[PDB]
RNA sequence: GGACCUGGCGGUGCUUCAUAUCCCUCUAGAGGAGCCUGUUCUGUAAUCGAUAAACCCCGAUCAACCUCACCACCUCUUGCUCAGCCUAUAUACCGCCAUCUUAACCCUGAUGAAGGCUACAAAGUACGUUAGGUCAAGGUGUAGCCCAUGAGGUGGCAAGAAAUGGGCUACAUUUUCUACCCCAGAAAAUUUAGC
């Protein structure tokens, strides 16, 4: 009205800041490379890069947080949290094609664990 | 005529190096409207030598400037003021004759030219005095100038002056 | 468009180009570094022995970003459509976020020393080239009165005397603070509360006086304006100001787009007279820097600003040379000496391998941005464009 | 006009102390010489301007006949290839940095303006912003010139003086060399920290 009178839900991954990575967050990645000794990190972060955004791509307002990209000996498990929103036909077309994509394009039998939630779980509001 | 601007109540106190407004010992009547209005009740001074007493920070003298006086001849007594009226007398340039002095001592009679001198059953003879001097000067110097009228001496040399 | 490649020629009038080099240009304006007079130097910081540490670095800084960064108030108006746009799409928070909060800065005895050690330097810089802008271009200007409102440390008192001080016998400063006029007076005494001043004839008063009786020869308000509250107190000091300016009325901003538009407000106040029958009937003119006095073509999106080199007080945190950016309009009483006016160059120049960029205010009321060449424009030209800098006058013809 | 209430002086001083930040006091080092940079003045037709682009490879370096940039003259051009140019713009966006801005209930006064504490207790309890920088470890566009902002050639250009701001070297007798790693022999003014 007159100057004198006039004088964002978060989720757990958002709400808690970069220096908890290792207090109360932990790595969405988990491979061996950054250990003392092990190479090749900078290709499996190149890697990480593009299955997030591969993922993010494929499934458009879907994902509900980020993803956790885990690896054991060549596998490579991709366990992301999607919404209910998209029908589950659809949902099962594109785990197939995304698996078979990745799988080819890193030369790992990749694979995905989709788990579906009602909604963003909010964790507070800042 | 560009006159440079009246002294402040401020500025007069750091003049007078007292530092403070209780010891003034003096009231300044710093009000142009009040002198304009003063110097209008002393007549019509168009072309007229006019002996001023008792300027002090200069109202009266700047109201006197302002009226189309031909030569206007200042008497103080405080050297302090002196520069102010020599900074009002360059922005008028040939109008205004400071003189530090006493005015029951000043002598007027030889101020003026002489061929001011009008007879006495004549007008008064052009020449006016305006003045707002201390009170405690002011009627040693009208019983003074009494007197001189009375043996029409002194400023009345000149005729029937006038005094405001 | 001001220069058409082959039909614009340099301007040659005294004889200019067969009697002195293209560096000389008459639009040159360029003035070198600026240092402060020895005196106000030593002034500043013997005010600041007291405490000049670690925190006065801060609050330096401090005091300087934030009045760099701020806006002008926001008039009831702009708030009432943002309202009517964010109830149509609570809405009070909304406001609270992007909207200014604009505060009063009360200088107090604290806040006027953090403000000297901040400003004094940059306003002496930037009001020192806008004097320039009048003595470089009428050399046979001497003024004999000057006033300065909102003179905060006396940095414009500082300028005039260093450029007109054989001429100048009145400075009335006017600044409603009293701990801002009595810095001014210690500066002006050597940084001691008792001396003798070392300029003479400075009047100080707390009050605008406003009447169109008085007339002073230079007017100045030097970064003042933008304390104003209002719009409207704005548009009664720029009058006030406009009526009591004899020859000169010189507003000086910072480089912001809300410094420009103040200025471009009171650009427009001045040149579009409103009063009946002015004691004073002369005509205003825009002298500097705009060549014409149609509305900005700039301001629609960006800002129009000039930049002073200048050395900084010696401090704890000046070490090298410093810039001030700074927006300036000169309002002159009369009409325009000439018909030959000329093209300002209101941006860096760039030098590039036999061509120059420089982005010009045409007298025409539009901004041109010309690929000066030799090939194309006459070597003459393009020498004067290629020795031309920010804030100097190309001089085109036809 | 009478009575009462809240005010407003972000006011002014004076008294005592808590009086931590901030001050001083105090402690230990930092001016000369030789080079290199910042600003001014003077001077030239002109730049003592730069090397993902020279040379020197002990280190580093000046101007090099590298090359680009500048000044004075010239030449091409339908050409390199539907050619060619860090030319501009983040004052085009995106990235990155930085600037600034961001209550209720219950009592008392006659249910007036209004007020509410006593402990051996007397109504009190509950994101935007910016003519911002960055085109060097990053991108998507937009415009310029295209007989010249493209490509060449012939000469020049290689500055001078201070006062001050800053940087690098060597600077010793409580030293230096050898043997040892500590009982040997030979040589000769501001400023930076404080804790
Ligand atoms: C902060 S200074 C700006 C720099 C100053 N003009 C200079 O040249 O150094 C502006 C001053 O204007 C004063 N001011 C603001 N509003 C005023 C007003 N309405 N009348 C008189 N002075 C005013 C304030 O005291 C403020 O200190
Ligand atoms: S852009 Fe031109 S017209 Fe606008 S303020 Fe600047 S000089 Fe004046
Ligand atoms: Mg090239
Ligand atoms: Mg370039
Ligand atoms: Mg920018
Ligand atoms: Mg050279």
């Amino acid at each position: 009205r007159e100057l004198p009178c006039a004088w964002k839900p978060v989720t757990y991954e958002e709400a808690h800041a970069p220096h908890y990575i290792a207090h109360r967050k932990g790595w969405l990645s988990l491979h061996t490379g950054n250990l003392d000794g092990e190479d090749h990190a900078a290709e499996r972060t190149v890697e990480d890069v593009f299955l997030r955004k591969f993922m993010w791509g494929t499934f458009p307002g879907c994902l509900a947080d980020q993803l956790v990209l885990k690896r054991r000996g060549n596998q490579l498990e991709i366990c992301a949290v999607v919404l209910r929103q998209l029908s589950p036909h659809k949902y099962y077309f594109l785990v197939g094609y995304s698996e078979t994509l990745l799988s080819y394009f890193y030369k790992c039998p990749v694979r995905l664990h989709l788990q579906t939630v009602p909604s963003k779980v909010v964790y507070k509001y800042l | 005529c560009r006159l440079p601007p009246l002294p402040t109540i401020r500025e007069i106190i750091k003049l007078l190096r007292l530092q403070a407004a209780k010891q003034l010992s003096q009231n300044f009547l710093l009000d142009l409207r009040l002198t304009d209005k003063i110097v209008r009740k002393a007549g019509n001074l168009t072309n007229a030598y006019v002996y001023e007493v008792g300027p002090g920070p200069g109202g009266i003298t700047r109201s006197i400037l302002n009226a189309d006086v031909a030569e206007l001849l200042v008497v103080e007594k405080d050297t302090r003021f002196i520069p102010g009226l020599q900074m009002l007398s360059d922005a008028a340039p040939g109008k205004l004759r400071i003189v530090h002095g006493d005015v029951l001592t000043f002598k007027v009679e030889k101020a003026f030219s002489e061929s001011l001198k009008r007879p006495w059953e004549d007008d008064p003879p052009n020449v006016h005095i305006i003045g707002n001097l201390p009170f405690s000067v002011s009627t040693p110097l009208i019983i003074k100038w009494l007197e001189n009228i009375s043996c029409r001496d002194g400023p009345f040399v000149y005729g029937r002056t006038q005094m405001t | 468009a001001a220069l058409v490649p082959g039909v614009t020629q340099v301007d040659n009038k005294s004889g200019f180009l067969q009697k002195r080099p293209h560096r000389q240009h008459p639009g040159i304006l360029k003035l070198p570094h600026v240092r402060l007079p020895q005196a106000l130097a030593n002034g500043a910081q013997l005010l600041l022995l007291g405490s000049a540490g670690p925190t006065m670095e801060n609050q330096v800084q401090t005091l300087t970003s934030y009045l760099w960064s701020r806006h002008l108030p926001v008039e009831p108006e702009e708030l009432q459509r943002r309202a009517r746009h964010l109830e149509k799409k609570a809405v009070l928070h909304a406001l609270r976020k992007t909207t200014y909060h604009w505060q009063e800065l009360s200088y107090t005895e604290g806040l006027s020393l953090v403000y000297m050690a901040a400003r004094l330097d940059g306003g002496f810089a930037a009001v020192s080239r806008a004097f320039h802008e009048i003595r470089a271009r009428n050399p046979a200007f001497q003024p004999q009165t000057l006033m300065d409102f909102g003179s905060g440390t006396g940095s414009v008192t500082w300028a005039a005397h260093s450029i007109w001080g054989q001429s100048l016998r009145e400075y009335m400063c006017v600044d409603r603070s009293a701990a801002m006029l009595v810095l001014a007076e210690k500066l002006l005494k050597g940084g001691s509360e008792s001396g003798e001043p070392y300029i003479p004839g400075v009047f100080f008063r707390q009050f605008l006086p406003v009447s169109p009786k008085v007339q002073f020869d230079v007017v100045v308000s030097a970064f003042s304006l933008s304390e104003l509250p209002s719009k409207a107190d704005r548009t009664e000091v720029v009058q006030t100001l406009w009526r009591k300016t004899g020859h000169f009325l010189v507003l000086v901003e910072n480089g912001t787009k809300a410094g420009h538009s103040l200025l471009m407000d009171a650009r427009d106040l001045v040149l579009k007279g409103k009063e009946k029958s002015p004691l004073d009937p002369r005509p205003g003119f825009v002298f500097a820097p705009c060549p014409h006095e149609l509305p900005c073509p700039q301001l629609t999106n960006l800002a129009c600003s000039f930049s002073q080199a200048y050395h900084p007080i010696p401090f704890s945190w000046n070490k090298k040379p410093k810039e001030e950016k700074f927006s300036m309009v000169i309002l002159a009483r009369g009409s325009p000496e000439e018909a030959h006016r000329w093209p300002r160059i209101t941006q860096p120049v760039l030098k590039r391998p036999r061509h120059v960029h420089c982005h010009l205010c045409c007298p025409d009321g539009h901004m041109q941005h010309a690929v000066l060449t030799a090939r194309r424009h006459g070597r003459d030209l393009y020498r004067c464009a290629r020795v031309s800098s920010w804030g100097d006058l190309l001089p085109v013809l036809t």
